[PDB]
């Protein structure tokens, strides 16, 4: 036989059967990090895995890649990155993709501090009074990532799930609101408008 | 009103000009005219790009100070405090952009579109095409869409673009006086309307993203005979104008290689699979527009009994800044209403917002009544365009749609520079997309219902309904969209909407037009009037001069005060026509029995008048030969001749004094504009 | 050739008749115009589905019987048999399509494109709105397209649409000699001219999927006055012609409700980002017209000089249908030589060849030349816009241009009904995309020099230089494109194509206009015409007639047999008015001799008028008078003497009109201009 | 107590996400290793179908499909389907997914002969004689059930196999057909452009 059209080189098969190895780990690592979306944070070394694993056959590149009408370590790789770019990943780390930002970690702490004090002040009354405190510093801190990776241009899905969650829980199923009565002086305001055009419009037809 | 001459003399003079001229070789005056329309498409286009520029940075910063002072107040409890704000800022826009209307140029007040749709048909509106409503018309409505009032800014570029057009093709200032040794040959009214055309055309085209029609807009007011050259012309400015537009302004949006923005308005792209059609769904179209032809006459009558009680009390111009200034006033007033009582709050959608207010709503939320007010309405209009279903509360987008077609109408007699096209948008665009909520709820959501489509048709229905244009509109809609076979929907629901519009009433920019008591010709001849011949519709007694005219009874028939006539048939029988520009011409330089084309052009804007120019008495008994200096071959018609027959001599080649001749060629009556448009 | 006398005469029973359809309940005259030109979308819209399918359906059992036997010989031997049974098929197809121009009706020839321009000019072409010129146009150009000739389809859909809205705006056929009264209002030739426009413009809609293209046709021909309602009708013609035409299409391809084939021909879209462009490569563009009026002149000189050379030798019936069928089969043999000797083989992506060959190909691969022919121009031009770069070798594209630039002009001046659109603008997708091939290998695969967008560009190039049509050609690529911004491109490379091609040879419908004598008037004045007046235009002897003469006078000039004119003014010598031939012989077929002859009388002849040999009087009806007093035209148009050309040119083009009364300083008739001493310069 | 689904999930529906994060990570792992010689529609279809189950066992739809703004679960299966409709590796399944059908079993059977009776003919002059009739068979079935398929591309598990066996036959073999066929066409075609000279001057003279 002549060597890679009935079947593959045998430095060609190894680079295939360990890419093999992370996508399937990446894959698990999305579906059991899917719904309480841990996702950024625990799946990125096996993402990175994934991405030099791939870098290492395309540095048998015409034998794996360029060989059918159906490239699967293409659009497998591809989907991968898709994954990461709609998940924005990136702002979760650092810099070079070695461990978590700053900012993350320390709003991610927060989050914990404010469901432990939902969970220590279980009538949803008690929950609302002793919590504002942190729900208004959550909220602040997470305007301020907001903002702060404005000035580069969603944020990481990792965040803006847990924020999801937290006014999820403070907006409806506890019903923490304030009642800010001020019906009584916008109405006072919008009347006295409103009287100065038939005011304008009676005064010129009778003069 | 005056009409412009647009027919040529074709005198001794003209005929000695133009054998100088093709003597020179490489004859140029051709090549200057293509310059003049490239020159006119650019300017054009850059106004545009000013205007867009300066009102969203404006708007950008007004917009940002109301949501940062709605944002304090929200849980401390001051909110009255900011609706005095936004009152007052809108206030303040508006007062500035109103004082300098009603003070300094009242012709530039609302859109100029009825005062340009009066040039092209041949009379002139006396301050149309100076530089300085020029100026006042472009910081007017910048001023009134920044003020917050329910207008637009794309009907005012059609009356920039023909000021710019009459303004660089002359080579003078007029105003400053500058006389540049230019063109010196285009200072005749046949080029000047020429050059208004393109620069209408140019207008609509920057304006809409439309340059066919633009050109089909000047074709259509300006109806003459078939001019090959001048289409192309006013096509090439026309195309000029919106590569302008878009090629400035995706250089100011930071990428240069995307020309994504050809007009003012940009409808989106509609080759989706959710946005075709059907054939059965075409007597929906039709009800459509029977729907938009029924709330434009309301729309039209509501304004024209609104007008009228404005000519006879609002009327002076103090007693008008304050009229504009409290319409201001209530529409914030009325939109911090509707946002404040509102329920309904909704998410990010991808920068669908652009202000994302926050008032009542739970946190990850915003409040949308304020998202349809605290957008441009061109955003407006796009975004009931191309959303997918379930992306509107009919409570609220019904509730939005009734109260803006009041303050629309209410906003249109303002002493204020502002256009109409983009609230009639709205507003149609708003009810079609209502119409398609109750389509996809009777019938489950299925394709063909799709409520972004029926916004199309319905925006279509309502901005026919208000002012009636079918042909150039339909080019418009269909040109905007990007979609060809749309101008079958289309331009049924315009024919239906002009149909079940003027069987009330006129419609909106003829409704002005009248209003103002302007002659303005229509298209063609009334349809009970084919019995009439010329004899009845002419001015019988015709005062008349002859080829040696003694020149003491010249300054005589100029001097009457009861009879001011500008055209003067030399005669008995007819040798020509002779004007009173020309006739006070030759008596200033003295031309007696006792000139070259430069000096019946010299004085061209505002010829003196025949109390500035002093005959002696021993110059009154003279000679002067008016043989070489009148129109030799005027048009004539016998007195035997139809009225549709006279009509369409007159509007089609553009006339001012039509001769009616017996059949010994002797001159009895003689017809103008005004004899020609009372029936 | 006579003219059409659009402008109406308006006459006392001119006056009366309006009066008195004006007294009853209801006018319907003006809605019965709009069901009209309802009617002639339809059935334009209705004809170019009927030439789509039969053309598809046809040309497919064509390439499958040729696609059976190249495939069957070519590991056997015998390939000469499969281009004896190519060159065979299309010779009989070009025989039968051949035959019934030649010997049954000559002016299906072409395109009609000329005669329809000469028709809303003004000239009547004695066939060119007729019954039986329309059924070999239609059935010629299938056999035509069918017979593998280098012609195109969409161009004579002008002339189809024409004789549609001429035949059934009459309700009455007069070759299968019925009449179901409807329409006898319209019998009248101002209604006819303006029907004719609108057909037009709803084959050119049907043609190219651009409606306001039609209406701008259709507006540049027929040069009048601003008329908002006949505008206004035009364009729901046009409209109605598109939409019938995708809509049954729509029905045929399945998917009704996908509606995608506005045209006969349809581009694609242009929205893709690797077709948008700069401002840089706008004078690349303006080089790129200079090619295209060059190689336009190049084209036309040689079309030329073989119609020259057709005129003189080649004009018997036969040996034009020999010489139909020898183009024919030559087609095939240089198409088949290009097959044979190409080693040029790529695989198929999807649907991409649509007749594939493995001639000499490895087993999973076809020929490319191949692709070239055997599949329909339609869809060459469209790939050759839309294929990414990298997809056409440029030896095969440079063999093909090479060949196909020639094939083209010696097929146009053939006896067969043909279009010259779909070839020139396939010659300039050609080479247009063949200089963004080497726009893209200097640059170093760049993404401004994006091939198909310079295919786009040349089309339009060769299109203006071969036809120097502008206004009507750049909304047409704006529509067809579906793009606004690609109208400045286009209209630059449009403008450089008419200004390069014109300082050498004229256009090939004004050129075929010129060489069969039709006096054609332009759209002004020539060169300066200001140095030349009325007096030195016009006719000096005017034969005129008196209000009340005697008949033997009106047989007398009527029976000149060595004038044969039109128009005579009537007079005292004081100009009263106008009185055409065919309304004085409807006075003397019925014995009108000094209110029982309405005008429906004069409709009743109104194509065919019959001769002055027709009318026979006797010597006592020759010394009784003719009161011409209801039935002259009391009002014609009238210059003086001392008008300028441009002045008289204008008003006589601008009304339609075909006599223009000449006068003195007293009302005295001194000449008249009638067509032909406008069209001497 | 925290309410279910907003901090974490539900046991029931945790260990209905965990298998499905098994039967997932399954599946592309086969994908990558069964890839380049593309056995993926025969080797684990099995594998595909356990997926579209375990993916119709999850419908807690609300809990874990349609929570957020990236769908884990849907975005997979969407690229698992999108992965087989466009391998079209129903056409290599018989009926409902059971086993391979008849069709494509014979065609790999005879594949398979066909690489055989290759490598036992191994200058390949005694490959094009003497197995030249395998490989017309093999290209006349393919061509018979890519016009079978086209009545009603291939399955990729097959078009692979003809791909290898097409660039193995042309290059590499160099096997090919002399055709000895250009003398009679340059007969047939220099008769017939000789024809329209002899017309020209034929019309010219007589005359
Ligand atoms: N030379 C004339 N002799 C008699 N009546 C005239 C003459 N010129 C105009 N009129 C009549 O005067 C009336 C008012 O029109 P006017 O005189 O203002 O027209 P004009 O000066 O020719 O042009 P314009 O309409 O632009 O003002 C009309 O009835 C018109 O026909
Ligand atoms: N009544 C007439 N008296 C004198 N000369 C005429 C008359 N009518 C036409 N002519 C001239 O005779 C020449 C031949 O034109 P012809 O007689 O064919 O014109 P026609 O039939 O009136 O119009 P057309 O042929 O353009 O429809 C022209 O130069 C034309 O101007
Ligand atoms: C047959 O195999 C060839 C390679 O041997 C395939 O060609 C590849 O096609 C893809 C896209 O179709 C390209 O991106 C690759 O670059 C090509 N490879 C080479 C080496 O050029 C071909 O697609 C296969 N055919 C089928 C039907 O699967
Ligand atoms: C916050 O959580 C809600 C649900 O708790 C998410 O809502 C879903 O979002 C997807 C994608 O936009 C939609 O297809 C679903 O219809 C939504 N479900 C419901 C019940 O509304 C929401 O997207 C989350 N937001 C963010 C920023 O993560
Ligand atoms: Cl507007
Ligand atoms: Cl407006
Ligand atoms: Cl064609
Ligand atoms: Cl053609």
């Amino acid at each position: 036989l002549p060597p890679d059209l009935p079947d593959l080189d045998p430095e060609c098969r190894e680079l295939l059967l360990d890419f093999a190895n992370s996508s399937a780990e990446l894959t698990g690592c999305l579906v059991r990090s899917a719904r309480p979306v841990r996702l950024c944070q625990t799946c990125y070394p096996l993402f990175q895995q994934v991405v030099s694993k791939m870098d290492n056959i395309s540095r048998c590149a015409r034998s794996l890649l360029m060989a059918d009408r159906m490239q699967i370590v293409v659009i497998l790789s591809e989907f991968f990155n898709t994954t990461w770019q709609e998940a924005n990943c990136a702002n979760c780390l650092t810099n070079n993709s070695e461990e978590l930002s700053n900012s993350t970690v320390y709003f991610l702490n927060l989050f914990n501090h404010t469901l432990t004090c939902f969970e220590h002040n279980l009538n949803y009354s008690e929950v609302c009074k002793n919590c504002r405190e942190a729900y208004k510093t959550l909220s602040s801190l997470y305007s301020e990532m907001q903002k702060m990776n404005e000035l580069e241009n969603h944020l990481c899905i990792d965040v803006e799930d847990a924020m999801n969650i937290t006014r999820k829980l403070w907006s409806r199923t506890f019903n923490c609101s304030v009642p800010c009565s001020d019906t009584v002086p916008v109405i006072a305001v919008s009347v006295f408008i409103l009287f100065l055009p038939v005011v304008f419009y009676l005064s010129s037809f009778l003069h | 009103y005056e009409s412009l001459d647009y027919d040529n003399s074709e005198n001794q003079l003209f005929l000695e000009e133009e054998r100088r001229i093709n003597h020179t070789a490489f004859r140029t005056v051709e090549i200057k005219r293509w310059v003049i329309c490239a020159l006119i498409g650019i300017l054009t286009g850059l106004v545009a790009c000013f205007i867009d520029i300066v009102v969203e940075n404006l708007a950008g910063l007004k917009y940002r100070v109301i949501k940062g002072n709605i944002d304090k107040f929200t849980e401390k409890g001051g909110l009255s405090f900011s609706l005095l704000l936004w009152a007052t800022l809108n206030a303040a826009f508006v007062l500035v952009g109103s004082v300098i209307v009603a003070f300094i140029e009242p012709v530039a007040a609302g859109s100029g579109i009825p005062q340009i749709k009066c040039f092209l048909n041949g009379v002139k509106i006396p301050h149309v095409v100076r530089l300085k409503t020029l100026v006042i018309k472009v910081s007017g409505v910048i001023l009134s869409v920044v003020g917050g009032l329910a207008v637009g800014k794309e009907g005012p570029m059609i009356h920039s673009g023909s000021v710019i057009a009459a303004g660089i093709s002359q080579g003078r200032s007029t105003s400053l006086k500058r006389d540049f040794k230019i063109f010196e040959y285009f200072r005749r009214d046949t080029e000047k309307r020429d050059f208004v055309s393109a620069g209408a055309a140019a207008g609509v085209s920057a304006a809409f993203g439309a340059p066919v029609g633009g050109v089909l807009f000047s074709l259509e007011e300006g109806a003459s005979f078939w001019n090959q050259f001048l289409t192309w012309r006013i096509f090439f400015a026309s195309m000029i104008s919106t590569f302008t537009l878009n090629f400035v302004l995706s250089i100011y949006h930071g990428n240069m290689w995307d020309l994504s923005s050809p007009g003012l308005i940009n409808f989106g792209r509609f080759d989706s699979e959710k946005m075709a059609y059907t054939i059965h769904e075409i007597p929906v179209f039709i009800a459509m527009g029977v729907v938009g032809g029924v709330l434009g006459a309301v729309f039209n009558a509501l304004n024209y009994w609104l007008t009228m009680f404005r000519i006879r009390y609002i009327h002076r111009p103090c007693l008008q800044v304050i009229e504009a200034v409290l319409v201001a006033a209530v529409t914030a007033t009325v939109a911090f209403v509707l946002i404040y009582s509102s329920r309904d709050c909704q998410p990010l959608q991808g920068g669908s917002m652009s202000y994302p207010l926050q008032l009542f709503c739970a946190d990850g939320e915003y409040n949308s009544m304020a998202a349809a007010f605290f957008n441009t309405p061109e955003k407006s209009v796009v975004s009931l365009f191309h959303d997918p279903p379930g992306s509107y509360n009919p409570l609220t987008l019904g509730l939005f749609t009734l109260v803006y077609f009041f303050l629309a109408c209410w906003t249109y007699g303002l002493t204020v520079s502002a256009g109409v096209f983009i609230p009639s948008l709205l507003i149609g665009a708003a009810w079609g997309r209502l119409f398609g909520i109750s389509l996809s709820y009777l019938t489950g959501a299925a394709i063909w219902a799709d409520p972004g489509k029926y916004a199309l048709m319905g925006a279509a229905a309502q901005l026919g309904g208000i002012v009636r244009m079918t042909l150039s509109l339909t080019v418009i809609m269909m040109e905007a969209t990007s979609n060809v076979t749309y101008g079958f929907p289309i331009m049924l629901v315009l024919m239906t909407a002009k149909i079940v519009g003027d069987v009330f009433i006129e419609g909106l920019y003829d409704m002005h037009i009248q209003l103002q008591s302007v002659p303005f010709l229509h298209w063609e001849a009334p349809v009970t009037s084919h019995s009439l011949t010329a004899r009845e519709v002419m001015s019988t007694p015709v005062t008349c001069l002859r080829r040696r005219e003694k020149v003491g009874v010249i300054v005589d028939v100029l001097s009457d005060t009861a009879s001011n006539h500008n055209g003067f048939p030399v005669v008995a029988r007819l040798q020509g026509l002779i004007l009173r520009s020309q006739l006070i011409v030759l008596l200033k330089h003295k031309v007696f029995v006792e000139l070259r084309l430069k000096d019946f052009r010299d004085a061209y804007p505002r010829f003196p008048p025949i109390q500035s120019i002093h005959v002696s008495q021993d110059e009154r008994e003279c000679t002067m030969d008016l043989s070489e200096f009148m129109n030799p071959s005027p048009y004539t018609v016998p007195q035997e001749a139809s009225l549709p027959r006279v009509f369409k001599l007159f509007r089609a080649l553009g006339l001012r004094h039509l001769v009616v001749v017996d059949n010994r060629n002797q001159v009895v009556g003689l017809v103008t504009r005004k004899d020609l448009a009372r029936y």
